[PDB]
C-alpha cells in the first residue's frame, strides 16, 4: 500500500506499517530465551551459522559485570544500540559512580529507539534485545522492540518460533521464579524452554550460548565446552 | 642533550647521549634519544622529550600508511618535510624539538635532514644538535673525513659525544650509536660515559687536565 | 567567576561512631563588611545527605539549584527513588566534583569549597571535601577556610585516625563542633555568632539544628590589658 | 585564576625479576596544611597493573578516570582481553599528550609485568614521554629517594674491595622482600627529611600470583 | 544506472590513444585534450569536456599540493589514484574516462594508466577510450607486442599515428600527438613532424 | 522551477497568469515627469481602503506599483527598500538610480526563479524613478526577473486595451499634467466599477518637493521627487476632467 | 532504508577463494586480464590491510578501495594508540562500523582466521570460503576437501584446484595469483616463480 | 640574519644571497642557497625568520607553478611580484605573519626587459635598479648610487656586486660566509662560480 | 541527472531556450572585432534600453542569447572575476581566460537549480598584444575559437550565410560583413566595434543607415 514506505506516515487505521515491518525483522531472527529468579537472571540463545564451514554469530553482548544483552534481528543495529547503552552506563559511572539501573537503561534505549519512528530519514531499528542485569534492586530482565516499547519480565523468548518457548515459560512461571541460592536449575529451565523452538535442529555445544548475572555472579557468558554441562 | 649525525663513505653515524634533566635534578641517565621510524629511517630527538617522542612516533604511523598505500618507502626528504610542516604549524605554540632525520634510500643515498622547532629543514652532511652541539662540532670538524672506516667513524662519533658530555652539564649519561647502512640501520650499542671517559683518556692520552 | 565578592567563611565537619556532624555560620561577608547575616550554607539533599558550601554565595546558590535539580531528576521514572536507588552522598559528591573540575578546566571556576557529608545505605559514613580546583579528599574531620587551620586541629584531637571513630559518641562530637565554632568566632574575623548544625545518624536520620548561638564566651580577662607595652 | 596546585605526594616504582613494586605515601597536602592522613594515590588497576598519578590531585583524579574509561572500552571492544603494560603505556601517553597545551601536572607511573613475565615500570612527564625504567621515583621527595635507590638497587659508585676501583660490584637481583626493605628505609628517610611525606606508606606488589597490597605507618608529624 | 549513463556519455567522446615504448610514452587524440598536470605527467580524457575541467583542475591542485606537502613530486600511480578517487566522489557524476601517463621523479620507466567512471583504474601498455575505442583496441592488440616492445620515439609515434589512422578521416587535420620523455622533457609534435610521419606511413599503406 | 521540454520555464507562466488576473496598473513617462496609476479593490464596504496603498515609495526618487498578489508585492517592496539602503546608500551615500534598484529588485525576484523550495513572486511591477544622469525612468519588472524600460505601459487584467490606448495617446512632447490626464482617462476606461478619488490612486515622479522635505536650512538637499496624489487632489482632477 | 513486509531491507564478479588452516591462511583470485596490453601485474585483487591481515576481493572498484583505505587507517591508528597490531575480528568490526570481501589474517588471540561479509554486512568467520560467480560451484568442493588436519601445502593445491576447476583459461603464473599469511612471515604474495612451480605441482598431481 | 642583493643590468638581473645559516650560537651550514626558481625566467631570493623563509618560498613557488600550469604561459615578473606582495600583505594582519623579505629578479620575455622588485615583509613592493634588504642596504646603497649606471653589461654589474660584497665583508660585523650569485637574463637562470 | 543513452535533460532544454531567444551575431576582422545584434514595441524606450553587447572589462565584451534574466547573472559573475584577476595579478585577463571562466560558471550549475539558458560570443584583445580574439560558449560549459559565428533563433539560417559570407581586411569590411549578414537574413541592428587600446564603440543609427543604404544600393545593382 501507499503508506508502507515511510516511517512518518500513519495508515488510515492509525497503524505504523514501517514499525510493524521492523517487528517482522525480529520475527525473522532466531530464538533467544530469557528468564529470572529473585537473585539470578539468565539468557539463552540459539546461534546461527551461514554454512557448515562457518562459525556461529555471537548473540550475547556483555555490557559489563552487572548487565548484558542478547540479539534478535539485524546485528548491526544491535551493535549500535549496545554501544549506545555502553555509552550511557559508562557516563553514569564516570559522572556519579552510580550503577545505571536496569530500568533506567531500558527506558534510555526506549527513548533512543522512539526517535527513529517519528523523524523522517531514520529507519526503525530492525532488532529486538533481551537485557538482563543485577543491581541494588535485584535481578532484572527487559524486552526491547523496534517500536520503542520496553517491558520488564519474569521471562520471555524473541525470534523465530519463540511462541512455544513463551508458552513453556508461562506454564512454568510459578516454578522457576522460586529458584533460590543456585543458578544451575535456572539455566536448566532456560535451556528446556529454548528447546521448544527447535525444528529439524537440536541444541548442541556449537549452537547454544548461555549467559547469567546475579548476586554472586558477575555477567558471564558460557559457550563451547562450558555449555556442554547444560545441553 | 648532545646528538650528532654525519655522512661518510660507509653510510651515516648517529650518536646521542642518554641524560635527561629537569633543572639541576638529573631526571634519568638512560633516555633513548633515537626514535626508530623504520628499518631504514632514524629520528634523533633533542630538546623536549615529549614533543619529539610523540610526534616522531606519529611520523612512524604516517610512514606505515605510506608503504601500505604506495608500496615504496617514504623518502628521507618526504619524512623530514612532513615533520617540518607539522612542527611549523605549531610554531609559537611551545614545541621544543631538534631532530635529525637520518635515513637511506636507493634514489637518495645516505641523507640527513635537520629539523627543529622553528620550522627549519636543512639537508647537510654533518649536524650536531642539543645543548652540547658546539663541543661535538669542535671534535667532528677537526677530525671528520668522508673516507673514514666504519670503525673510525664509530669511534669519532663516540669521542665527539664524549667531549660534549664532559664539557656540558646537560649532556652526560651514556652514548648510543647507530650506523645507517645501505641495507638498513645497525645499533652499535650503548657506552656508559663513566667508563668510556677513562678508556678514552688511557688510550688517547687526552683529557690531560683531568686528575687520574 | 574570577573573583569572590560575597562569601561564606568556613564549614567544619567530623564523623562519629554512628554518623557525621557538620556546622557552618550564617554570615555572608561583602569584603570586610558583614553584610548578610541570614545566609544558610548547609544544604540538605535528603535524609542521608547534607552539603556544606563556602566561598562565593552566588555560586553557592547555583550549586544549591544544581542539587535541587539532581533530586528532581532522580525521581523521574524511578518508582523506588524514595527508599532505594535514592541519591547517596557518594552520588551527590561525585556529580559535584565532576561539575567543579569541568568548570575549572574551562577557566570558569566555581569559587566554592564543598563538604558533602552523609551516610551510605550500608551505614558507612561519607565525608569528602572538594574545592574549586577539583581537589578531593576524605578524612575523619574536614574543614574549609580558617576551619582548616583553627578548627581542624580541635576536631582531630577527638578523632585523630579511623580507629577513633567508633569510640566517638554523639555528645563528644557535638561538643567538639561547638567548641570549634566558639574558637572560630573568637579568631576568624569573617565569622558570626549564629551558626547552623546538622547531624546525620545512621539510625535517627538527619537532625538540622538551625540558628544556634555561640555561648560561654570568655572576655572577662580583657579588663586587665593596658595597651601596648606599659 | 591559577588553575594548578601541588598536593605534595611521592611515588616510587621499582622493577626486577619476578615482581614489580609501586609505593607511595598517603599524605595529602595544601601549602603547609595536612588535608588527610590516608588518601591512597597508588591504585590496583586490574589486569595485573598498578597505576599512580602523583602531583596535582585534581589532574591525577581526572587522568586516572580517563584511563579507567579507556581500558574499559578496550575490554568492551577486544573481547575482554588482558591489557598489556606497553599498551597501557601508549594509552596513557596519548591521554597525556591529548592536552599538550594545557597539561595534566601529574607525574604518572605504571608498574607491572611485561609480556615476557619480567617486571616493568613506565614513568611519564606531565606532557607524555614515557620511558621504561628499572626503578623510578617521583613526586616531592623524588630527589631525596632516588639517589639512595641508585646506590642500593644498582650499586652505582660501588666497587669490589681490593680491586682499587677497577671492578664494579655485580648487579645481582634483589628479591621482593629486600625491595620492600629498601622501599621502607627510603621512605623513612624521605619522611624524616621532607615535610610532605611522613603520614603513611602504601605498597602494591605485582607478580604472577596477582597484585598484593601492604601498608606501613610513617611518622605523621 | 547513473554511472551506466555516465559511461554512455563517455562512449560519445572523441577517441584518445596512448602507447608506451622502452624510453617513450606517446599520447594521440582525434582533433589539446592531452593536458599537462605536472611538469612530468599528463592527463587525457574522453567524454564531457565540460565535466573534464573540474577533474583536470582538481588533479593539478592535488599535484602541486603534494609537491608542497612532500618534497617529492607526484608519481603517476599517485595521480591516477587521486583521479579515480575524485571521479568516484561525485557518483550527477562526471561522464568522462581518462588516461594518465608520464614518468615518476628521477625515474626511467614510462607509465600509462586508464581510469573509468566506476573509479576503476588499471595500468595498460596501450589503451583507448572514446567512441571507437573497441576498434582501435583490437587494432592495437594485433600490432603491439609485450615480448617485442617499441624501442625508440620514432616507433612510438609511428604506432600511435597508425593506430589513430585506422578510423580517422584525414590525419594531418584530424589527429594530434604529444611525446612525454624523462625528466620533464615532454614535447608536443608540431604540424610538420606529424605530417612527416603520416606521409611516411601513407607511402606504405597504399602498397599492402 | 525547471525548464520544460519546450524550453519554457514551467511555473513562471503561471505567475504571469496570476499577474494577468490582477487589477490594472499604469505607467506613463512625460518629458518632465512620470505617472503611475492603479485602481484599488476592496474586500468589503467596511474595509478601510485608505489603509492600503498599492503605490509605495522605494527611495525618495523611486516609486513602485504592481498588479498581482498583494502580499508578494509588500514583501518584495520592503526587501527592495532594505537592499536599496544596505547595499547602495550605505556605501555610496546616495540612493541607487532607477536602473540599479530595478536590477536589484529583478535579482530578488529571479532568485526565486532559480532556487528550489520557493515559488516565483506573483506580481509584475512598474518602477518609476528619476536620476541625475539617466533622467526619468519607467521599468516593468516581470515575475521572471526580466525587466524592460517603457515609455508608457499597462499591466493587469486591462493590459491589452490600456496598452492600445496609450499607444494612441502617448507622444514625445507630453508634460506631466498631460500624462496625468491620459493616465486618468486610460484607467477610467479600464475600471468596471465606481471611479473616484478613493478607488483610484496616483503617484508622480516630478520636480522637487521641498515642502515634503520636513526640514529647512540645507540648500543642497532637495527633497522627495516621488509623491502620492491625495484623494482630494485626484477628485479635483476628475472634477476638472 | 525501508523494510519490506517480510522484515528485510530493500555474484557476477570475479571469483576469490581462501582456506584457513592450523598452519596458515591461503588466498587466491582469478585475474582475467581483459587484453594482452593490460598490465597483468597491475591487477591487485589482493591487498594488505596490516602486516598480518590481507583482503581478497572480487574486484577493486573504488568503493572497495575506499573501504581498504579506511581499514588501513583503522589498523594504523590502532597500532599508534595501543602499540599493538589490530586483531582480525576487531578490524572486521571497525570496517563494518564504516562488494564481496574475504578479510583474512593472523593474530595471537584466535590464531588464523578468515572472514566473509554476508550481504547484510555481518562478518562470519569461515574455515573455507569462495566468492564471485565461482562460489556456487566452489562451495561443494570446499565442503568436500577441507579437513581439520589440512596442511598449508595441501591448502595451496586445494585453492589452485578450485581455480583450475572454475577458471575459463588454463592456469599459469600470470592469469591467477596466490597469497598467504603466516605467523612468522606475515602477509605475503606468492611471486610468479612460486605460483609457477605450484602450478607444475598441480600438473604433476594431475599426471 | 641574511644578505640578499639585487642589481638590474641593461640585459640581466644579478641576485646575490649569503650562504651562511646561523641558529643561535652556531653556524649550521655554509652553503645554503636562499633562492627559489619561481619560473624559467623568474627568480626569487628571500630573507627572514628560519621556517618562514622556506615555507613562504615554497608556498609561493607552488602557487606560481600552479598558475603557469593552468594558463600555459609564464607569468610576467610584474604579476609574480604582485602575487607575492598580495600574499605578504595579506599575512601581516593574519594570525601567522610571514617575517620574510624577498627580492624578485626576472626577465620579462614579452617586454624583453629585466625587472627587479623589492618586497619587504610588510608587503611593500617597489621596482628598483638595485635592491637590498635589512642592514645589507645600509652599506651597499651609497656604493651602488655612486657606481651604478643603466647601460652596464652583466660583467660591470658583477664587478659592482664584488665591490658591494667586499664592502659588506669589511664593515659588517657578522660572517655571512660569502654569497651565491645568479644571473637572470634572456637565456634563463645561471649561477656564477666565482664572481 | 543523466538521461539513459548519455544525454542530459536540463542542458538540452536550456539549449532549446537559447534556440528560442533573440539572435546575437559576431564577426572578427584582421584589425578589429565587430559584434552585431538584431534588436528584433512601439512604446518600448529605445533611448535607455540596454544593448545586448556588454563590457566585461576595459578590453573585452560579451554578447548573449536566450533568457535575458540569466544573462545579468552571468555578466556580473564575469565582471567580478575579471576585476578579481587584476586584484591578484597586475595584468588584466586574457580573452581566452575570461571565456574559460564563463564556461566554468555555466558548467557548475549543470552538475550542482537549473542551467543558464544563455549562449555567448566573447571578443576583445589581450592586454598588451594586438591579435583579434573571438570565442563562443553554450550552456553545457564548452568553448571554442571562431572566425565568425552566430547564436540564437536565426542561427540555423544565418550560420550558413556567414559560412558563405581569409578574414575580412579592414573595419569597413568587418561592419559591412556583419550588417550584410543581418540584412541578407530576413537596419534595426546594433553594431559594436571593438578595437585595441580599449576603444569600444557602438555605431549610431545614422552610421548604420549609411552602411545599410550603401549595401541596399549594391543589392539593387546585382
Amino acid at each position: 500500500n501507499n503508506y508502507d514506505g515511510d516511517t512518518v506516515t500513519f495508515s488510515p487505521t492509525g497503524r505504523l506499517f514501517q514499525v510493524e515491518y521492523a517487528l517482522e525483522a525480529i520475527k525473522q531472527g532466531s530464538v533467544t530465551v530469557g528468564l529470572r529468579s529473585n537473585t539470578h537472571a539468565v539468557l539463552v540463545a540459539l546461534k546461527r551459522n551461514a554454512d557448515e564451514l562457518s562459525s556461529y554469530q555471537k548473540k550475547i553482548i556483555k555490557c559489563d559485570e552487572h548487565m548484558g544483552l542478547s540479539l534478535a534481528g539485524l546485528a548491526p543495529d544491535a551493535r549500535v544500540l549496545s554501544n549506545y547503552l555502553r555509552q550511557q552506563c559508562n557516563y553514569s559511572s564516570l559522572v556519579f559512580n552510580r550503577k545505571l539501573a536496569v530500568e533506567r537503561a531500558g527506558h534510555l534505549l526506549c527513548d533512543k529507539a522512539q526517535k527513529n519512528t517519528q523523524s523522517y530519514g531514520g529507519r526503525p531499528y530492525g532488532v529486538g534485545l533481551l537485557i538482563i542485569g543485577y543491581d541494588k534492586s535485584g535481578a532484572h530482565l527487559l524486552e526491547f522492540q523496534p517500536s520503542g516499547n520496553v517491558t520488564e519480565l519474569y521471562g520471555t523468548a524473541i525470534g523465530a518460533r519463540s511462541q512455544g518457548a513463551k508458552t513453556y515459560l508461562e506454564r512454568t512461571l510459578d516454578t522457576f521464579i522460586k529458584i533460590d541460592g543456585n543458578p544451575d536449575e535456572l539455566i536448566k529451565a532456560g535451556v528446556e524452554a529454548i528447546s521448544q523452538s527447535l525444528r529439524d535442529e537440536s541444541l548442541t555445544v556449537d549452537n547454544l550460548s548461555i549467559a547469567i548475572v546475579g548476586k554472586d555472579t558477575p555477567f558471564t557468558i558460557y559457550d563451547g565446552e562450558a555449555v556442554a554441562k547444560y545441553i | 642533550t648532545t646528538t650528532l649525525a654525519f655522512r661518510f663513505q660507509g653510510g651515516i653515524i648517529v650518536a646521542v647521549d642518554s641524560r635527561a634533566t629537569a633543572g639541576n635534578w638529573v631526571a634519568s641517565q638512560t633516555v633513548k634519544k633515537v626514535i626508530e621510524i623504520n628499518p631504514f629511517l632514524l629520528g634523533t630527538m633533542a630538546g623536549g622529550a615529549a614533543d619529539c617522542q610523540f610526534w616522531e612516533t606519529w611520523l612512524g604511523s604516517q610512514c606505515r600508511l605510506h608503504e601500505l598505500r604506495e608500496k615504496e618507502r617514504i623518502s628521507v626528504a618526504a619524512a623530514s618535510k612532513i615533520l617540518s610542516n607539522l612542527v611549523y604549524q605549531y610554531k609559537g605554540a611551545g614545541l621544543s624539538m631538534g631532530t635529525m632525520i637520518c635515513g637511506y634510500t636507493r634514489k637518495e643515498g645516505p641523507t640527513i635532514y635537520y629539523v627543529d622547532s622553528d620550522g627549519t629543514r636543512l639537508k647537510g652532511d654533518i649536524f650536531c644538535v642539543g645543548s652540547g652541539q658546539t663541543f661535538a662540532y669542535g671534535v667532528l670538524d677537526s677530525n671528520y673525513k668522508w673516507d673514514l672506516s666504519v670503525e673510525d667513524a664509530l669511534y669519532l662519533g663516540k669521542r665527539s659525544i664524549l667531549a660534549a658530555a664532559h664539557r656540558d652539564a646537560y649532556s652526560g649519561g651514556s652514548v648510543n650509536l647507530y650506523h645507517v647502512t645501505e641495507d638498513g640501520w645497525i645499533y652499535h650499542g650503548n657506552h656508559d660515559v663513566g667508563e668510556l671517559f677513562w678508556k678514552v683518556k688511557e688510550e688517547e692520552g687526552s683529557f690531560n687536565n683531568v686528575i687520574g | 567567576t574570577q573573583q569572590p565578592i560575597v562569601t561564606g567563611t568556613s564549614v567544619i565537619s567530623m564523623k562519629y561512631d554512628n554518623g557525621v556532624i557538620i556546622a557552618a555560620d550564617n554570615l555572608g561577608s561583602y569584603g570586610s563588611l558583614l553584610r548578610f547575616n541570614g545566609v544558610e550554607r548547609l544544604i540538605p539533599v535528603g535524609d542521608n545527605t547534607v552539603v556544606g558550601i563556602s566561598g562565593d554565595i552566588s555560586d553557592m546558590q547555583h550549586i544549591e539549584r544544581l542539587l535541587k535539580d539532581l533530586v528532581t531528576e532522580n525521581a523521574y521514572d524511578n518508582p523506588l527513588a524514595d527508599a532505594e536507588e535514592a541519591l547517596e552522598p557518594s552520588y551527590i559528591f561525585e556529580y559535584l566534583a565532576t561539575v567543579m573540575y569541568q568548570r575549572r578546566s574551562k577557566m570558569n571556576p566555581l569559587w566554592n569549597a564543598i563538604i558533602v557529608a552523609g551516610v551510605q545505605s550500608n551505614g558507612d559514613q561519607f565525608l569528602r571535601y572538594v574545592n574549586l580546583l577539583g581537589v578531593t579528599y576524605s578524612s575523619p574531620t574536614l574543614a574549609t577556610g580558617f576551619g582548616a587551620h583553627m578548627a581542624n586541629p580541635l576536631l582531630r584531637k577527638v578523632v585523630d585516625r579511623e580507629s577513633d571513630i567508633p569510640k566517638t559518641t554523639v555528645q563528644v562530637a557535638e561538643e567538639a563542633i561547638v567548641n570549634a565554632m566558639r574558637v572560630l568566632y573568637y579568631r576568624d574575623a569573617r565569622s558570626s555568632r549564629n551558626f547552623s548544625l546538622a547531624i546525620i545518624d545512621k539510625n535517627t536520620g538527619l537532625t538540622f539544628k538551625k540558628n544556634l548561638q555561640v555561648e560561654n564566651m570568655k572576655w572577662d580577662f580583657a579588663k586587665d590589658i593596658k595597651g601596648y607595652g606599659t | 585564576f591559577n588553575p594548578y596546585g601541588d598536593n605534595g605526594g611521592t611515588i616510587l616504582g621499582i622493577a626486577g625479576e619476578d615482581f614489580a613494586v609501586l609505593a607511595g605515601d598517603t599524605r595529602n597536602i595544601t601549602d603547609y596544611s595536612i588535608n588527610s592522613r590516608y588518601e591512597p594515590k597508588v591504585f590496583d588497576c586490574g589486569d595485573n597493573i598498578v597505576m599512580s598519578a602523583n602531583g596535582f590531585a585534581a589532574d591525577g583524579d581526572a587522568l586516572v578516570k580517563r584511563f579507567k574509561n579507556s581500558v574499559k572500552w578496550y575490554h568492551f571492544d577486544h573481547n575482554d582481553k588482558k591489557l598489556s603494560i606497553n599498551s597501557a603505556a601508549r594509552n596513557i601517553q596519548h591521554l597525556l599528550y591529548g592536552k599538550r597545551f594545557f597539561p595534566y601536572y601529574v607525574h604518572t607511573i605504571i608498574a607491572g609485568l611485561d609480556e615476557d613475565g619480567k617486571g616493568a615500570v613506565y614513568s611519564f612527564d606531565p606532557v607524555g614521554s614515557y620511558e621504561r625504567e628499572q626503578c623510578r621515583a617521583g613526586g616531592a621527595a623524588a630527589s631525596l629517594i632516588m639517589p639512595f635507590l641508585d646506590n642500593q638497587v644498582n650499586f652505582k659508585n660501588q666497587y669490589e674491595p681490593g680491586t682499587n676501583g677497577k671492578v664494579k660490584k655485580p648487579l645481582k637481583y634483589l628479591s621482593v622482600e629486600e625491595v620492600i626493605k629498601l622501599v621502607r628505609d627510603s621512605f623513612t628517610s624521605a619522611t624524616e627529611r621532607h615535610i610532605q611525606v611522613g603520614d603513611g606508606l602504601e605498597i602494591l606488589i605485582v607478580t604472577k600470583d596477582g597484585v598484593r597490597k601492604e601498608f606501613y605507618e610513617l611518622k605523621r608529624d | 544506472f547513473q554511472v551506466e549513463y555516465a559511461l554512455e556519455a563517455v562512449k560519445r567522446g572523441t577517441c584518445a590513444v596512448g602507447v608506451k615504448g622502452k624510453n617513450c610514452v606517446v599520447l594521440g587524440c582525434e582533433r589539446s585534450k592531452v593536458s599537462k598536470i605536472d611538469s612530468h605527467v599528463v592527463l587525457s580524457f574522453s567524454g564531457l569536456n565540460a565535466d573534464s575541467r573540474i577533474l583536470i583542475e582538481k588533479a593539478r591542485v592535488e599535484a602541486q599540493s603534494h609537491r608542497l606537502t612532500l618534497e617529492d613530486p607526484v608519481t603517476v600511480e599517485y595521480l591516477t589514484r587521486y583521479v579515480a578517487g575524485v571521479q568516484q566522489r561525485y557518483t550527477r557524476p562526471f561522464g568522462v574516462s581518462t588516461l594518465i601517463a608520464g614518468f615518476d621523479p628521477r625515474d626511467d620507466e614510462p607509465k600509462l594508466y586508464q581510469t573509468e567512471p566506476s573509479g576503476i583504474y588499471s595500468s595498460w601498455s596501450a589503451q583507448t577510450i572514446g567512441r571507437n575505442s573497441k576498434t582501435v583496441r583490437e587494432f592495437l592488440e594485433k600490432n603491439y607486442d609485450r615480448k617485442e616492445p617499441p624501442a625508440t620515439v620514432e616507433e612510438c609515434v609511428k604506432l600511435t599515428v597508425r593506430s589513430l589512422l585506422e578510423v580517422v578521416q584525414t590525419g594531418a587535420k584530424n589527429i594530434e600527438i604529444t611525446v612525454v620523455k624523462p625528466d620533464s622533457d615532454i614535447v608536443a609534435l608540431s604540424s610538420e613532424e606529424i605530417n612527416q610521419y603520416v606521409t611516411q606511413i601513407e607511402q606504405e599503406k597504399q602498397e599492402q | 522551477t525547471t525548464f520544460s521540454p519546450s524550453g519554457k520555464l514551467g511555473q513562471i507562466d503561471y505567475a504571469l497568469t496570476a499577474v494577468k488576473q490582477g487589477v490594472t496598473s499604469l505607467g506613463i513617462k512625460a518629458t518632465n515627469g512620470v505617472v503611475i496609476a492603479t485602481e484599488k479593490k476592496s474586500s468589503s464596504p467596511l474595509a478601510m481602503s485608505e489603509t492600503l496603498s498599492k503605490v509605495s515609495l522605494l527611495t525618495p526618487d523611486i516609486g513602485a506599483v504592481y498588479s498581482g498578489m498583494g502580499p508578494d508585492y509588500r514583501v518584495l517592496v520592503d526587501k527592495s527598500r532594505k537592499v536599496a539602503h544596505t547595499s547602495y546608500k550605505r556605501i555610496y551615500g546616495e540612493y541607487p538610480p532607477t536602473k540599479l534598484l530595478v536590477s536589484e529588485v529583478a535579482k530578488i525576484m529571479q532568485e526565486a526563479t532559480q532556487s528550489g523550495g520557493v515559488r516565483p513572486f506573483g506580481v509584475s511591477l512598474l518602477i518609476a524613478g528619476h536620476d541625475e544622469f539617466n533622467g526619468f525612468s519607467l521599468y516593468q519588472v516581470d515575475p521572471s526577473g526580466s525587466y524592460f524600460p517603457w515609455k508608457a505601459t499597462a499591466i493587469g487584467k486591462g493590459s491589452v486595451a490600456a496598452k492600445t490606448f496609450l499607444e494612441k495617446r502617448w507622444n514625445d512632447e507630453l508634460e506631466l499634467e498631460d500624462a496625468i490626464h491620459i493616465a486618468l482617462l486610460t484607467l477610467k476606461e479600464s475600471v468596471e466599477g465606481e471611479f473616484n478619488g478613493d478607488t483610484i490612486e496616483l503617484a508622480i515622479i516630478g520636480d522637487e518637493n521641498p515642502d515634503l522635505l520636513g526640514y529647512t536650512g540645507i540648500p543642497t538637499d532637495k527633497g522627495p521627487r516621488f509623491r502620492k496624489l491625495t484623494s482630494q487632489e485626484i477628485n479635483d482632477r476628475l472634477e476638472a476632467l | 532504508s525501508t523494510f519490506s513486509p517480510e522484515g528485510r531491507l530493500f555474484k557476477l564478479g570475479s571469483t576469490a577463494i581462501g582456506i584457513a588452516t592450523k598452519e596458515g591462511v591461503v588466498l587466491g583470485v582469478e585475474k582475467r586480464a581483459t587484453s594482452p596490453l593490460l598490465e597483468s601485474d597491475s591487477i591487485e585483487k589482493i591487498v594488505e590491510i596490516d602486516r598480518h591481515i590481507g583482503c581478497a576481493m572480487s574486484g577493486l572498484t573504488a568503493d572497495a578501495r575506499s573501504m581498504i583505505e579506511h581499514a588501513r587507517t583503522a589498523a594504523v591508528t590502532h597500532n599508534l594508540y595501543y602499540d599493538e597490531d589490530i586483531n582480525v575480528e576487531s578490524l572486521t568490526q571497525s570496517v563494518c562500523d564504516l562488494v564481496a570481501l574475504l578479510i583474512a589474517g593472523h593474530d595471537a588471540d584466535d590464531g588464523y582466521q578468515l572472514f566473509h561479509a554476508e550481504p547484510s554486512g555481518t562478518f562470519y568467520r569461515y574455515n573455507a570460503k569462495a566468492i564471485g560467480s565461482g562460489s556456487e560451484g566452489a562451495q561443494a568442493e570446499l565442503l568436500n576437501e577441507w579437513h581439520s588436519s589440512l596442511t598449508l601445502k595441501e591448502a595451496e593445491l586445494l585453492v589452485l584446484k578450485i581455480l583450475k576447476q572454475v577458471m575459463e583459461e588454463k592456469l599459469d603464473e600470470n592469469n591467477a595469483q596466490l597469497s598467504c599469511i603466516t605467523k612468522q612471515d606475515g602477509f605475503k604474495i606468492y611471486d610468479n616463480e612460486k605460483t609457477a612451480e605450484l602450478i607444475k605441482e598441480l600438473k604433476e598431481k594431475e599426471a | 640574519m641574511d644578505i640578499i642583493l639585487g642589481i638590474r643590468v641593461q640585459d640581466s638581473v644579478i641576485l646575490a644571497s649569503s650562504k651562511a645559516v646561523t641558529r643561535g650560537i652556531s653556524v649550521l651550514k655554509d652553503s645554503d642557497d636562499k633562492t627559489r626558481q619561481l619560473s624559467p625566467h623568474t627568480l626569487m631570493s628571500f630573507a627572514g625568520e628560519a621556517g618562514d623563509t622556506v615555507q613562504f618560498a615554497e608556498y609561493i613557488q607552488a602557487n606560481i607553478q600552479l598558475y603557469s600550469i593552468r594558463e600555459d604561459y609564464e607569468l610576467s615578473p610584474q604579476a609574480v611580484s604582485s602575487f607575492v606582495r598580495q600574499e605578504l600583505a595579506k599575512s601581516i594582519r593574519s594570525r601567522r605573519p610571514y617575517q620574510v623579505n624577498v627580492l624578485i629578479g626576472g626577465y620579462d620575455k614579452k617586454k624583453n626587459k629585466p625587472e627587479l622588485y623589492q618586497i619587504d615583509y610588510l608587503g611593500t613592493k617597489v621596482e628598483l635598479p638595485y635592491g637590498a634588504h635589512g642592514y645589507s642596504g645600509f652599506y651597499t646603497f651609497s656604493l651602488l648610487d655612486h657606481h651604478y649606471r643603466p647601460d652596464m653589461t652583466t660583467e660591470e654589474g658583477l664587478d659592482l656586486l664584488k665591490l658591494c660584497v667586499q664592502e659588506l665583508e669589511k664593515r659588517m660585523p657578522m660572517d655571512f660566509k660569502g654569497v651565491i650569485v645568479k644571473i637572470v637574463d634572456k637565456d634563463g637562470i645561471r649561477q656564477v662560480d666565482d664572481f
